[PDB]
């Protein structure tokens, strides 16, 4: 397939074809022009707070150690010997000042330098060059609040302009509220589906929730469950979606704080929500204040989703075309109290965690969506992303990015496929900007 | 069990071995393996409702979880070793089995099946609470659907029981660490 | 059960439920698995003839279906809802049995290897038939042959066994409704 | 691989390259050259006789919902919801007068047209065009005798010309009997074999059954067992074979009325076979009404089986190069009684089925020689299919299509590969056409 | 069992078969699944070192074999049939817990899991010696290490147990013939 | 790629590509360049040694049967039959004049003739030709003191040839200790690893034993066991490295006639060593006789490999890139009291059969070393094998071929990757001539 002329996706984002969920060649294309150009969610500071704190995580195929240095920054490296390749840490977490190889004992430092080897003096004398035997680092790691990144390619835009119009929605949760926590360890399960079918469904699909989960909605009692099988639509005004140049995008549910959590956790979050949102209207302006106790579905490009409020986080790490293992973290504001925070994180994996009753809900949908672009008659078939398309605005006095201003609709998939499709058919980043100078224009055509 | 001696050996696992090398009855062995099976015809069968009101107490802490891969040397990196995969009172698997019998839950139709395998029954009275029985068990557990989906899941339990309504012994608290870290059947969505 | 209210439950499931919770003989449990765990080991080793004459009764019915998926509303559509993989009576058995044991059976060339773990069994004497003994149990059957050929079966049974020649109790009844839809085992030449 | 001028058969279909049963790409190339052009067995009317009824089929590795209309008419579409690609249909059988995606929820109806999106008004207002929305269709949907087929292209014959000179053989059992009935559920099990294996095996193959079938022949005490370990060869005029230009081809063993049914059925179908054969004397002649009660092994191209009389019916479902999904049904006369209907499906099912003591005998056979295709020393190897060779005939006074006057050859692999080759090297039905236009000539050289 | 009318039981089988066929003694299959699910304890939570102590006797052989695939035929062909994956004498099952226990087996980083399912358990005191006990089990041994690496075993064990020190029956002799040919599960690195 | 050109190897093999170990398209054309070019063990006159004895072994991914002929000799042909492509032996040993297909019932002999065919004459008349219808021999088959080699290659050079300055090392253990038994069957596990993992491993790393092996030095209490966890260097003068033109190489340890067996042996075998070797002085020398009992860690290209004196015998057969099937067999001393080869053959599979606790140390070191070869960031890495460069030597007056005069390095390696690149990048053995007529001199630079 030549994937400079192929069109994957169609103008505007409006439809992508079937294939892209099913094709070996183009996953395979995608290590290279998706997972090592662009910025892939690492860790949180939380987990690996301490010098020589470090933790294990994927980056694409590749797996990277990631590790706390003694002056307080984060580097990370393939976890592959620089000898002869054998993987150099197995455990997910932990606290060490290096790591030994256990098949020839050469010794790297958590900086990743190579500090020692067995009997150098004696074997290699003084001819093993080791300041050119340092583990192979990932090129860039940087920090949106604590939630710590990294991108293969030197090329790339800093995290902050990579997140675009993104930043503005996630700001008042993930700076303004004080600040938040990942709560590990993650859960860790394989679906057999492409990683991009839970990453549109959690960039811009509002339309699924009442169908979808009409089982979990009706017996989890939660706050948005007046939806259970499509029993009501929300009303005007009820949300909005955005999404943005680099393909970052989100669903707004205005108010929804308490999200997926059963009617156990809602009173307490409701209260707690509303009291820190009475304190940001002082500091961020009202509209922002809401913002930050608005329910967010999200999906940071490609492969990191989120929903802020419910504080479901995930990766959806790439296996093969129809394979994907998917890590599932809590997220909890830093001043909640202990106790909260302990049921908050017990919710989000009871709801979306490997035995998440919610989650267990997209399962079908999202494999067999993949699946079915395995087969033959549809592989050169459209799968359809228009509706609200002729309604987005750009640049719009309060709500930045390209923005649909209805609660459902499917202005975040354009987004995200538009940039999808950016990258696919481009060589690098330089490439990727010639063909994005026009993107919101595209998206608000008609 | 000495742990210093035998290295690999879990402080929390040579005390559950300790409960039942002491007073073996052979009488309770047999309870435990009726009450056992008996739970997992129950569970097979899908009859979640008659479960709940059989098998499972007010009381209970219904708990599986999932431990993070750390050296067996770490002794510096103390941050939350697991997460819960499940960690339910009745009320919370009440919705659970809410959510199973719900006519719009999708992805049980066609209906499922279940078999479940249990093994190795071990049980002991608590010393303390003579009215609190502690059994071990595992389990293989079968799961096909869809025509080719077939996913087995295997655990050990140890659970604690006792005597409910009606003088009936019901399930307290079940305890799985589940021994696989990434899950390779899908979801974790069956009643261990 | 009230399968009005446990939705997910066949009235055929809650059947067979209700005559195990009743009258419970720990006897008979007994001598149910050690008929079973015999019978597992004469299938194991692949002695055929002695499983026909020591364990199976000449009123045999042997069933093993295969049901089709259908949806779980479905209230209209009334076509043969299963197959028979097998429905043998005990001349239709001992065919099976010649053809397992003829010299010119290339595919028992190299010798295959069965190994049958049986679980959860429980046993209920018939209410009318006091002769009839109900046995319900579970099955993990493992067939390896020709170097890295594996096949795992798993299915519950549910059996009719009665005393025969000599006051043995052999098998008059074996039904099984195998959970797999699509077969993942090359065949299901075995019996369950 | 250049599937123009490779030639995988040689002429007059003498050989074949061991590759075509292991090599993927050649795999993929029959979607498109094989199963998206040909005619593919979907159902039978037995199995959805009321309007509303559906089963789901394969057609390839596509999967496809076929129903019976209103009008009497049975229409084929795509398991696919044509919003975002998930499977609509998650059982094999049922009533209904529609299908709601459990994704977003769209409704489609038995006749495959967007009846209902869930709030469409509010939602896509009166932009969304459900006229261009409906299912994928399936071309070409037809039935012989009952027997329903489809066929993805529109340019294919119609079936009954595509059966060309097997029809003739057919007709006997498949309509002068009264008619046929298919008695479900199916059988389903995957083997791993390449499906043309167990195809050429049906379509031509009785050499095999003396020696692969020895234990079943001397256990089972069936009608053709006096060949157990190739005791003793069929006497000569025992039967023929035969084969045509679309590539379906049969073996006929006169009056094998019981087929593989052991003793227990045997006095009973002799009796009933005989009896109507009586009767279909004054009507169609004494040759074809031997015909009907004559055992059948018939392919019909490229991947639908079945043995008359013994009553087995195959689909040889396309998984990959070595993985197939077999499945099993019965077919019985539709004015037998039905007590013996029933032990007659039982008995197709004890002797062909999942268990079935026969089929197993094929396994090895089957599996071993598909795998072989894929080892590096065997790939450029020549399978043979010689026997009888120089002794065919075409357009003889009694018997249609090039035909082995004997109950023993292979005078049906070779026009069963004959046609594969011819439409492997075509792109269409026009160019398969130019390349059959000699065909019968080709097979009955020297 | 004649083995000439069932032609594919082989003499061993026959002969082991016979043992358990005549003096039933319920007690005694009690006694033995006591001491295997005690055993299978010890041994799924890595405690080798007791398993050493309280079930393993100081004149062991512990066995397990892989069978060459040879024709049902054959008849000629008389070289070494088997080779042995174990053939472990007191001392020699010493060194593998040891390298089990060294802080420098790397492979054992993070901690092994393992689950053990024993099934179809049968006992007999042998003929010739009443202080002998044959015992024999199935079972399923699920290992998960790494993430997702995860490796079933599946076998029959046949045990002869003895009392030894403080009377404390302990394992004489396990044999195993393994079902499977080639490996496809990493290794044998487990105690079946 | 284009394998003509492409760099997989530098020169003087001082590093490979990671993607060696990983990719399935070379995996692929090592079936052609590799495995079908080179000599590929297949057993020993121990285990087939009466006429009619045969075996089956795997040449690359094909599988064959290797026949003890009347006369004595040993041909091998492919496990395939002529006719259809069935798998002729199900078996791994027997005896047998022959072997008959289970499919269609076509009799081959023992010298691979096609000697009866079912019902020749009603079916075939006198127009099968059987004489061009044998069993698909391999070329090449030859002994080396008793171990028969395959080549399916008729331009190979003779096995003693190829085995070039390897056999000289070898002679002394296989030759002249009055010759050596091989004790079947082999174990037979699969590891998920590529080939050449294992096979560089056993030809020239004594740099991982004291670390991977720490836990069995330490716990089996055996003669190299002063090594555990690199507690001590080998004195200078323990051994030396050895590597030669088409590939073969070795590591001497000076004197370890004991191995890698555990105490309960060491006594027993050190004194069994010893008195051979006083014989042996007046026979080949000092120097030779010292080799016999000296611990030779030998691979013999491609996949062949060995540990003398602890007798160790092992196949690496491939399957895929990441998926390799071990043999492991024992190697006895003829002479050696029947009691110590039982012994011997034991300790051989409890260190390194299936449940081998010294090969299960090396597990994971080879399987992820081989699959971080498929991963994205790794495959363009440099593997290193430059250990000791620099100070090998070629013609030493007493040790033949490229050597470093050192226990530990990476000699071997280098020449084994030599000739792995000249073979990968000749469509032939004349190229690969062509591209090694200076081999010794590309290995002893700088
Ligand atoms: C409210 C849960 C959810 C999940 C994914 C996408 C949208 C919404
Ligand atoms: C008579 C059974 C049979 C089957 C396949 C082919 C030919 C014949
Ligand atoms: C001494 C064991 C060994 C094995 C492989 C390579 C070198 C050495
Ligand atoms: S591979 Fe890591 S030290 Fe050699
Ligand atoms: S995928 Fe079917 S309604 Fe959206
Ligand atoms: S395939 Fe061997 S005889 Fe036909
Ligand atoms: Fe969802
Ligand atoms: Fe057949
Ligand atoms: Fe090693």
């Amino acid at each position: 397939m030549n994937y400079n002329n192929k069109i994957l996706v169609s103008e505007s984002g409006l439809s992508q074809k079937h294939l892209i969920h099913g094709d070996e060649e183009l996953f395979q294309h995608e290590l290279k022009t998706i997972f090592a150009r662009n910025w892939l969610f690492l860790t949180h500071d939380s987990l690996i707070p301490a010098p020589g704190d470090y933790v294990t995580a994927k980056m694409g195929i590749d797996e990277v150690i990631v590790s706390r240095q003694n002056d307080g920054s984060i580097r990370a490296f393939l976890n592959v010997c620089r000898h002869r390749g054998k993987t150099l840490v197995s455990v997910e977490a932990g606290n060490a000042k290096g790591f030994v190889c256990s098949y020839h004992g050469w010794g790297f430092g958590s900086n990743g330098e190579l500090q020692s080897v067995p009997f150098e003096k004696d074997l290699y004398g003084e001819s093993l060059n080791k300041k050119c035997l340092g583990l192979k680092e990932v090129a860039r790691v940087e920090s949106f609040h604590g939630f710590i990144y990294g991108c293969f390619d030197q090329e790339a835009p800093p995290l902050m302009d990579y997140l675009g119009d993104a930043a503005w929605y996630l700001e008042p949760m993930f700076k303004h509220s004080g600040g938040l926590e990942l709560v590990g360890p993650p859960g860790k399960v394989v679906i057999k589906a492409n990683w991009k079918a839970p990453a549109e469904n959690f960039v811009g699909d509002a339309y699924h929730v009442g169908w979808t989960h009409a089982s979990s909605l009706r017996s989890g009692e939660s706050i948005f469950s007046s939806l259970a099988g499509n029993a009501a639509l929300p009303p005007e005004g009820a949300g909005l979606q955005m999404t943005s140049k680099y393909g970052s995008g989100m669903g707004v549910l205005w108010d929804g704080y308490s999200g997926v959590h059963s009617a156990d956790l809602v009173p307490e979050l409701m209260a707690f929500g509303g009291a820190k949102q009475e304190r940001l209207n002082k500091e961020i302006g009202d509209v922002r204040a809401r913002i930050y106790r608005s329910h967010l579905n999200c999906t940071v490009f490609p492969n990191n989703s989120m929903l802020t409020c419910s504080g479901v986080f995930k990766v959806w790490n790439p296996i093969d075309a129809n394979t994907t293992e998917v890590w599932t973290y809590a997220i909890v504001e830093k001043d909640m109290p202990e106790d909260l925070k302990r049921r908050l994180a017990d919710s989000v994996q009871r709801t979306f965690g490997p035995a998440g009753f919610w989650e267990s809900d997209d399962n079908d949908n999202m494999e067999t969506a993949s699946q079915n672009g395995k087969k033959y008659q549809s592989r050169d078939s459209d799968l359809l992303s228009n509706l609200g398309f002729g309604e987005d605005v750009y640049g719009d006095a309060v709500y930045p990015g390209v923005v649909g201003k209805s609660a459902i609709g499917e202005t975040s998939y354009r987004g995200f496929y538009r940039a999808y499709q950016a990258h696919v058919s481009s060589s690098n980043w330089a490439e990727f900007e010639h063909a994005s100078s026009t993107w919101h224009t595209e998206l608000t055509k008609t | 069990i000495n742990i210093q001696e035998d290295k690999l050996v879990s402080a929390h696992d040579a005390e559950e071995i300790l409960r039942f090398f002491n007073c073996h009855d052979s009488a309770l062995q047999q309870e435990a393996t009726t009450l056992l099976t008996q739970e997992a015809h129950l569970l097979d069968i899908q009859a979640y409702r008659a479960w709940l009101e059989h098998c499972v107490g007010s009381e209970v802490q219904y708990q599986v979880i999932s431990r993070e891969l750390r050296a067996a040397s770490e002794r510096r990196y103390k941050l939350n070793e697991a997460m819960n995969v499940y960690n339910e009172n009745f009320q919370q698997l009440k919705v659970r089995v809410e959510h199973q019998l719900d006519p719009q839950n999708w992805g049980n139709s066609p209906k499922l099946r279940f078999t479940r395998f249990i093994t190795n029954v071990q049980a002991a009275m608590d010393v303390n609470d003579k009215e609190l029985l502690h059994i071990r068990s595992n389990v293989i557990l079968h799961r096909a659907r869809r025509g080719n989906q077939v996913d087995v899941f295997y655990a050990a339990r140890e659970d604690k029981w006792k005597r409910g309504e009606g003088g009936v012994r019901k399930l307290v608290q079940r305890f799985v660490d589940y021994p696989e870290r990434i899950l390779q059947t899908h979801n974790l969505m069956v009643f261990l």
